[PDB]
C-alpha cells in the first residue's frame, strides 16, 4: 500500500484544468463531453499556405498538446484533416492526408501514452461552416484530434 | 468558463452498486428466457 | 511466416455464398449447442421455405454450436456451412423455395 | 494531495471504477479503490517467478523456492 | 497372477475432464474449505483450497500457465493453477503485472 | 499496539455492518420484488433443481494429455419440495451485535504512542470496512448463483433438455380407529427427480425476430 | 530463413484473397500485444465496414 | 569488520539488482520482440522440443586409445505440450529485498576504523557487484541455449532429420450420467514423440544462390 | 473393434489401452476400415475389413 501509489503517475487534475484554460484562451478548441474528448485547431497556426510544411514555432504548440495528451489512459486515438475547395478534389485530399501525416508521426515520436494511432483526411467534403470566404484562414480548413477516455 | 457535465446526485455506495451490478445480469438472462 | 503460409484461391472456395432472397433477410438471436437436423428444419420453417435432406446421418450425429444476437440467417447457415466443413453439404434452391441437406459416405 | 483540486471536492468512491468522483463530473486523477487498474512493472519480493519461498526456515538463509530451485542472490553468502 | 508374479500390466485410460469447482468459481461462490486471497492492481478474486490457485477474472493471463480454464456465457474467465504469487495480464494489447499477498 | 489494530478491526466492522444493514433495509420492496421465488415454484408447491453450465471447456490432465468439451452442465441442488418460498432475508443479512466492552489495558503514554496508536486503529477501521464489504459480496455472489441455477432449470426445461419431475398421488377415505379419525387421506411423493436426457433426438431450438 | 526459403518454393500470395479498395489508404501506428478480436473490432470500426466471425 | 564486509556485499548486490531491472524493463518491448515462442509454437500448442550439436569431437580415453568424430547431436528436453507460450521474465528476472538491518555492535569510533570500515564496505560493493554480474550472464546463457535449441530444432526438422510429432484426437458425442452431461469429448493424444532418424540416405542437403 | 498386436497405433486414437511387460498391446476403438501403425521409426498403412 506505501508501494501502491495513490495516484496515476504524472497527473494533476489541477494543471490539466489550468492548460486547458491556457488553450482555451489561446484560441484553439477544447471539447469534453462524457468520457470522450475532441481538440480543434487551425490550419492558418500549424502549416504554409496549402502546403504541407510545418512552421517552425508550432513544434511549442504541439509540445503543448502532446503535455495536455499526456494525461489520460486511451486506447485510439483519431486525428483528422480539413481544407478547402482549391484545384482539384485530389489535390487536397492528398494535403490533408500528407498534413495528418506528418502531424501524427511527431506526436508518435513525442511519448504519448496510447496503443492506436488513426490518420484521416478529407479535404473540403464536409465543411462545417457556409461562410467560405476567407482561404487558409477560414476555420473550416481544420485538424481535430479526437479520442474516448477510458477508466 | 468553469467546465461540469449534467448528471451530479447524492453520494452513492458500493454495495447498491453491486446489487445494480447482480441486478442487470439478472434482467437480461431472464428476458432472454 | 509468409513462404510457409497456405491459402486458397477465392475461385477453389469450398464454401456457402450468399443466397439472397427477401426471405432471408432478418435477424435473431440464437444460442445453440447440439446436433444440426433439427436446427437447419427450424431455421427453413422460421424463413418459410421447405427442405430436405439426403444421404443418412451416422452412429454419432454431427455436433454443432453457434450463438450470435443480430445477424442475418442467410449467415447463420453460411457459419453452419462453415462448421460442417467436409461430411456434410448445404444446398438453397430460390427457385422452388426449398433447403437441402447433403450427406457424404 | 487535493484529488479533486480546483474544482469543488469529493463527491463519492466509484468502487466499480475504483476512482473518485469530482463535483464536476470528471475522473480524479486518484484511486479510492486497490482493485484499480495499476500498471505495475516492478515489483518487490524474492523467490519471483517461481512458487515462491518455501515455508521451511533453515538454520542458514539458503532459500530454496516452492518450484526446487535455490535462490542465491535472496540467500546469504560467504 | 501368482503370489511371486513379476508385475501387474500397466495400465492406461481416458484422462479425466476437468474439475467441478470451476463452475462455483466463475459464478463467485468460494470453494468450501477454501481461504481468500489479498490481490491487488487489477480487476479478479482468488482463492487456495487443495495448494493451487482458482482465480476470477475477465483478463487474459501469460506467465505461470493454467492448469484448466472455464469460460462463461457472457465470457466471464475461472482459471485453475499451479501455486504462485505473480501474474502478467494483457489488458488491451498493453501488459501488466499482478502481485497477490497472503501465499 | 496489536489491541489498537484488534479494535479498529472490531469497531469499523460493527460500524460497516450496522450502516450495510440499515440501507438494505432502505431497499425493503426491491429486493423480493426483484428475486421472486415465488413466481418460480412449480405447481405442486415445489421448488425447482438448481443447473449450472459451462462454456468451452478443456483440461491438460497431465503432461501429452488434454481433454476439451464445448459445453458442460451440473446439478447443483437436487429438486425438494418447500412449505414456503425462500427470500433474501436469509441470504443477505448482516449479523449485528454492537460491541461495548473495549478493554484497554495497554495504553500509550508519550505523544509518539498516542500517534501510532490513533493511526493503527485507522488501519484497523479501514480493515474492517474491508472485510465488511467482503462478506457481502460472497453473499450476494451466492444468493445470484442460486436464482441463476433456477432460471437455468426453467432455460433447459423449456430446451426440452431435462425430463421434468413425476409425482404420484394415492388418496384414501375414511380412516383411523374408533378413537381418532381422519376424514381424508391425500399422500403424495415424487417418483422420480428431474434429471438431463442424453438422447438427442428430442432437442428443439430457438429463433427471434 | 534462407534456407528453409531455399528448400520450399513460394507458391502464392495472400493478396488474392486480400484486394485493395478505398478508404483503405488511411494510416496507422499501434502497439498490441493482446488477442486479436479487439484489435480487429477497432479496425473495422477505422474502416466503416461490416464485421464477421466464423 | 567482517560484519562490515558482508553488508558491503548485501548492499552493492541489492543495489545493482535494482539498477540491473530497472535497466532490463527499460527495454522491454525488444526482449519479447526478439524472443517470440509464439511463431514457434506447433500447430498443437505443443512446445518444440530442444537440440544440442557439437562439431570436432575427440575424446583420448586412455593411452592408445583415440576416438573421434565430425558432429554430434543430442536431444535435451523431450517436446510437451503448453497452454500459455513461455517470456523471457521466467528467465531474466532479478530478485530484490534489500536488507537494511546492521545490528548496532561494532560501530567506527576511531578515523582509522572509520578508514578500513569505508574500504571493507567499498570491496563488498565491488563484491556484490560482481556477483550480480555473474548472475545475470549465466541466465542469459541459459535462455540462449534454449533459444538456440529450438530454432535448431526447426532448421533439421526442414532438413529431415527428425520425425515431426504425430498426434491423434479420439471425438466422441455427449457424455455423462442422467444428473451431469458433457457436449463433445474430444480427446488429444500423442502417440509419437519425435525422434532422429538414422538411415542418412533420406537426409536432404541444400543450395544457396 | 479390439486389435492385439505389438505394435502402436497411429491414425484413429484409442478408446481404452492396455500393454504387458513382454510388450503386447491390446487397443479398443471405434470401427474403422484404416489404421495407421509405425513401427521402429517407418509409417505403414492398414486395411482392416470389417
Amino acid at each position: 500500500v506505501p508501494k501502491l501509489p495513490c495516484r496515476v503517475d504524472g497527473a494533476c487534475d489541477a494543471t490539466i484544468i489550468k492548460m486547458m484554460t491556457d488553450l482555451n484562451k489561446k484560441g484553439i478548441k477544447v471539447a469534453s463531453v462524457g468520457q470522450n474528448y475532441l481538440i480543434s485547431i487551425p490550419a492558418s497556426a500549424l502549416f504554409a499556405d496549402q502546403s504541407p510544411r510545418l512552421n517552425w514555432a508550432s513544434y511549442s504548440l504541439l509540445n503543448e498538446i502532446a503535455a495536455f495528451l499526456k494525461q489520460f489512459r486511451k486506447i485510439a486515438i483519431t486525428v483528422t484533416s480539413y481544407s478547402s475547395k482549391y484545384v482539384s478534389v485530389k489535390r487536397e485530399r492528398a494535403l490533408t492526408l500528407a498534413r495528418s501525416r506528418v502531424v501524427s508521426e511527431y506526436l508518435w515520436s513525442q511519448g504519448v501514452d496510447s496503443r492506436i494511432i488513426f490518420t484521416q483526411g478529407l479535404g473540403s467534403d464536409k465543411p462545417i461552416t457556409s461562410y467560405t470566404l476567407g482561404g487558409d484562414r477560414s476555420p473550416n480548413a481544420r485538424v481535430e484530434i479526437t479520442f474516448r477516455r477510458a477508466v | 468558463m468553469k467546465f461540469k457535465k449534467p448528471p451530479i446526485n447524492n453520494p452513492s455506495d458500493d454495495a447498491t452498486i453491486k446489487l445494480a451490478e447482480a441486478a442487470v445480469s439478472v434482467s437480461d438472462s431472464m428476458l432472454e428466457m | 511466416a509468409k513462404v510457409e503460409k497456405v491459402i486458397t484461391p477465392p475461385s477453389k472456395d469450398n464454401t456457402l455464398t450468399i443466397p439472397n432472397a427477401y426471405n432471408l433477410q432478418a435477424r435473431a438471436s440464437v444460442d445453440w449447442s447440439g446436433p444440426i437436423e433439427e436446427l437447419t428444419a427450424r431455421i427453413a420453417k422460421a424463413a418459410h421455405f421447405r427442405f430436405r435432406v439426403l444421404g443418412k446421418s451416422p452412429s454419432v450425429p454431427v455436433l454443432i454450436s453457434i450463438s450470435t444476437k443480430d445477424e442475418s440467417l442467410a449467415e447463420i447457415l453460411r457459419d453452419i456451412d462453415y462448421q460442417a466443413g467436409k461430411k456434410a453439404s448445404i444446398h438453397v434452391y430460390p427457385n422452388s423455395q426449398v433447403v437441402e441437406l447433403r450427406y457424404a459416405k | 494531495d487535493g484529488c479533486c483540486s480546483k474544482m469543488g471536492g469529493i463527491n463519492y468512491c466509484d468502487s466499480s471504477a475504483g476512482r473518485l468522483v469530482c463535483n464536476n463530473g470528471f475522473y480524479s486523477t486518484c484511486y479510492c479503490t486497490r482493485h484499480a487498474v495499476m500498471d505495475l512493472q516492478f515489483l518487490m519480493g524474492c523467490c519471483l517467478w517461481h512458487g515462491g519461498v518455501y515455508p521451511q526456515l533453515n538454520s542458514s538463509g539458503l532459500v530454496v523456492c516452492n518450484d526446487g530451485y535455490v535462490s542465491e542472490e535472496c540467500s546469504l553468502q560467504k | 497372477y501368482g503370489p511371486n508374479a513379476k508385475s501387474m500390466p500397466t495400465e492406461e485410460g481416458i484422462p479425466p475432464s476437468a474439475n467441478d469447482l470451476l463452475l462455483h468459481v466463475l459464478e463467485g461462490v468460494p470453494p468450501p474449505g477454501s481461504r481468500r486471497l489479498v490481490v491487488s492492481g487489477g480487476d479478479a478474486r482468488a482463492w487456495l483450497s487443495n495448494e493451487k490457485m482458482y482465480v476470477r477474472t475477465n483478463l487474459t493471463i501469460l506467465s505461470p500457465g493454467w492448469l484448466a480454464s472455464m469460460t462463461s456465457a457472457d465470457g466471464t474467465h475461472a482459471y485453475e493453477m499451479q501455486k504462485s504469487p505473480v501474474l502478467l495480464v494483457s489488458w488491451h494489447g498493453k501488459v501488466m503485472q499482478l502481485k497477490v499477498e497472503g501465499l | 499496539k496489536e489491541t489498537a489494530l484488534s479494535v479498529g478491526a472490531q469497531a469499523g466492522l460493527a460500524w460497516r455492518a450496522k450502516i450495510i444493514d440499515e440501507q438494505l433495509n432502505k431497499q425493503a420492496r426491491n429486493l423480493d420484488a426483484i428475486y421472486d421465488f415465488n413466481s418460480l415454484v412449480l405447481e405442486h408447491n415445489i421448488l425447482p433443481p438448481v443447473l449450472l453450465e459451462g462454456r468451452n471447456t478443456l483440461n491438460l490432465a497431465d503432461a501429452q494429455s488434454i481433454r476439451i468439451s464445448d459445453r458442460t452442465y451440473k446439478v447443483a441442488k437436487q429438486a425438494h419440495f418447500i412449505t414456503t418460498p425462500p427470500t433474501w432475508r436469509q441470504y443477505l443479512w448482516m449479523d449485528y451485535v454492537k460491541p461495548e466492552a473495549p478493554n484497554v489495558t495497554l495504553l500509550p503514554k508519550t505523544k509518539a504512542e498516542k500517534e501510532i496508536w490513533c493511526i493503527y486503529t485507522e488501519r484497523g477501521w479501514k480493515n474492517g470496512i474491508d472485510q465488511a464489504n467482503t462478506i457481502l459480496e460472497e453473499n450476494i455472489a451466492r444468493i445470484k448463483e442460486d436464482f441463476g441455477g433456477m432460471i437455468l432449470y426453467r432455460k433447459l426445461l423449456a430446451m426440452n433438455m431435462v425430463s421434468p419431475p413425476y409425482v404420484s398421488h394415492t388418496d384414501l377415505g375414511v380412516t383411523g380407529d374408533g378413537s381418532e379419525i381422519h376424514i381424508d387421506d391425500r399422500v403424495l411423493r415424487i417418483t422420480a427427480l428431474p434429471e438431463l436426457n442424453v438422447n438427442s433426438a428430442e432437442w428443439r431450438a430457438a429463433v427471434a425476430k
